[PDB]
């Protein structure tokens, strides 16, 4: 639904923290059955989570939901 | 020596891969389990780990 | 074929899919063994499984 | 030698088709050969594919089957061969391909829908077979369009007709003249702003 | 020849989305390839209404302390626990032994008697 | 038949229903 | 081969381990593992729901 | 009567079910 | 399998009832 067309130019900065903006929920789905050692996208996503729920995060900690999945899911946010 | 990490096949050729480049070559494996162990780890758990029996009991069941 | 960009696979890089035992491959194979073996061995296995049912 | 490839008018090194296919034929089973290299070869084959669809399609299927038994099934390979069929003007082959994607559990990519609009177009079939592809592709959440659907679709069509194929009378692909050189006529040419950003760099840097 | 197992085909999906991205002024083609739950089962995931996917906080209460855990044992390095061990503990806990009820073992003890009592019932049915 | 009986005892009600339905559908 | 060898020498010493852990898992776990994980997760869900 | 039961305990599922279809077809 | 069915088809109703009583007493 759009009454007026979209914008043509976007501002550019570096976002150090995830902060609740217009988002009402953030879901993080990982199958622990998918597994490996060292730096992997698994580690990256779970680290996303670790950052969002950390002490210095402006994100409200009640709206972040971690989900363990059974079958072999490429971790998604 | 622990249920999972105890294998003679892969352990021997590991020792000989180390002996290849001249890492500690005078070692009987059983003194290797002695000279290398967590040194800040306390006494009882360390003699518990150096022993085959007390370390034989812990296995993933199912 | 001289320039490839970045390779991407079905599973993750450097992450292996750890095995899990599924429904049919276990159930139906157990029923197949129980089938083609005997009703004597299925009787003794019914006695060991009722042993595990009374133990449970 | 000019058979193997050369530096074309924009001073770009391009391989020759029939040079590419041979490189493929030798390196298929090589460890360093990745699934992208296959589709790169298939791409390199397209002009041949269009100028003679009968005898140059068989090569595409060699690559296809071979890729399929080295890496089971992929988006890369299906996109590629379906584009090959799109230039070879076989529509039924394209739809068949797409069905095989969905049946395999491969979720057709935005490029699969663009391939379908291309096939749909240059096989000389009416509009709205392409429009249905674009709209279905946008429902799926593959294509994301910012404008209303009609004008966006017009944009895709106008972008294809500029690009019209190798055999056509008008298009970008319809221009066959290539300034052919064994070596780029200027070695310090820039892709960037500075001399730092220069187009040609050492192979050990690249 | 399917990359997914035959069972998971009605549920899973394989998505490939390729992007041109800028790297130090240049442009590289990187794709995201992933296996994902299909849109219907996805909307059932976001609703928390979906089986086969369990909320983490029922597995071990309070993730925030679990993932946010930093090692305090004889160390002033406050580094987070490694990844491999958190994953390992998780997939240990997921896979533990549920206490199977003897009542289901009774339905299965009745299911064991199927053939014998069906042949014995078919012999006496004439 | 030991591990077959070990695995048989662990089956759930829906799983025991699946196995009985499949063993009855396969034979007779 | 230079590219993939240098990339491997960067991130690849790990999958060596990942392999033997994986097969350890398939040898000592998978055989005696439960068949149905969904009933397990259901169980956990109702158990947590009951406050127990 | 004992030999038929000891022969039935040696039978498979395909065996007791095809003997079920044969005993249903015959009698 | 065929010999047991050919031997069971030649038996009477009382012999089949006695074999069903013996199969109920033995195998149960």
């Amino acid at each position: 639904g759009a009454k007026r067309p979209l914008a043509v130019v976007a501002p550019r900065t570096m976002h150090r923290y995830l902060f609740l903006m217009h988002m009402e929920k953030v879901t993080i789905t990982v199958s622990p059955l998918l597994f490996g050692y060292g730096h992997t996208i698994q580690k990256a996503v779970l680290d996303f989570y670790r950052r969002a729920i950390s002490a210095r995060s402006p994100f409200p900690k009640d709206k972040v939901f971690l989900f363990y999945a059974i079958d072999h899911i490429t971790p998604r946010i | 020596l622990s249920p999972y990490h105890r294998d003679l096949r892969e352990r021997e050729l590991a020792r000989r891969y180390l002996n290849a480049r001249g890492w500690v070559k005078d070692m009987t494996p059983e003194e290797m389990r002695i000279v290398f162990m967590n040194y800040r780890l306390p006494e009882g758990e360390k003699r518990k780990q150096m022993d085959e029996a007390a370390m034989s009991g812990e296995v993933y069941w199912t | 074929a001289a320039a490839a960009a970045a390779a991407a696979a079905a599973a993750a890089a450097a992450a292996a899919a750890a095995a899990a035992a599924a429904a049919a491959a276990a159930a139906a194979a157990a029923a197949a063994a129980a089938a083609a073996a005997a009703a004597a061995a299925a009787a003794a296995a019914a006695a060991a499984a009722a042993a595990a049912a009374a133990a449970a | 030698p000019k058979e193997i490839g050369f530096y074309n008018a924009g001073d770009n090194f391009e391989l020759t088709p029939q040079a590419a296919y041979r490189i493929y034929k030798q390196n298929c089973d090589e460890t360093f050969w990745t699934r992208l290299h296959n589709e790169k070869t298939i791409i390199h084959l397209l002009p041949l594919v269009e100028q003679d669809p009968g005898t140059n399609m068989v090569l595409v299927d060699d690559i296809f089957r071979h890729h399929l038994k080295r890496f089971g099934a992929d988006h890369y390979i299906y996109n590629a061969v379906m584009q090959a069929a799109a230039f070879a003007k076989d529509f039924p082959r394209c739809e068949q391909l797409l069905a095989e994607m969905r049946g395999l559990g491969l979720e057709p990519n935005a490029q699969s829908y663009v391939n379908m609009m291309l096939g749909a177009r240059l096989t000389g079939k009416p509009r709205d077979q392409a429009e249905a592809f674009f709209r279905e592709g946008i429902k799926t959440g593959a294509i994301s369009a910012v404008m209303r659907l009609d004008t966006e679709f017009q944009m895709w069509m106008n972008q294809l007709e500029r690009l019209g194929s190798f055999k056509a009378k008008v298009g970008y692909l319809s221009v066959n003249e290539e300034g052919a050189s064994p070596m780029p006529r200027d070695m310090w040419a820039l892709w960037g702003w500075h001399r730092t950003e220069a187009k040609f760099i050492s192979r050990k840097q690249m | 020849a399917s990359p997914l197992p035959v069972a998971a085909l009605s549920r899973l999906r394989i998505t490939h989305r390729s992007f041109l991205t800028r790297s130090r002024g240049r442009h590289v083609c990187r794709s995201a390839v992933g296996v994902e739950y299909r849109p219907e089962q996805q909307k059932k995931v976001l609703d928390h209404s979906y089986a086969r996917v369990i909320n983490a906080e029922v597995v071990h209460g309070d993730e925030q302390k679990f993932w946010g855990e930093r090692r305090t044992f004889y160390t002033q390095r406050n580094i987070f626990f490694p990844m491999w061990d958190r994953c390992a503990q998780a997939l240990i806990l997921i896979t533990r032994e549920v206490p199977r009820v003897p009542q289901e073992m009774a339905f299965r003890l009745m299911a064991v008697f199927l053939k014998l009592m069906l042949l014995p019932r078919l012999m006496m049915n004439t | 038949a030991a591990a077959a009986a070990a695995a048989a005892a662990a089956a759930a009600a829906a799983a025991a229903a699946a196995a009985a339905a499949a063993a009855a559908a396969a034979a007779a | 081969d230079e590219i993939q060898r240098r990339v491997a020498d960067r991130t690849c010493v790990q999958e060596q381990s990942t392999r033997e852990v994986q097969e350890r898992w398939k040898r000592h776990v998978v055989p005696r593992m439960q068949t149905d994980l969904e009933f397990n997760l259901s169980h956990f869900k109702r158990q947590h729901a009951r406050g127990q």
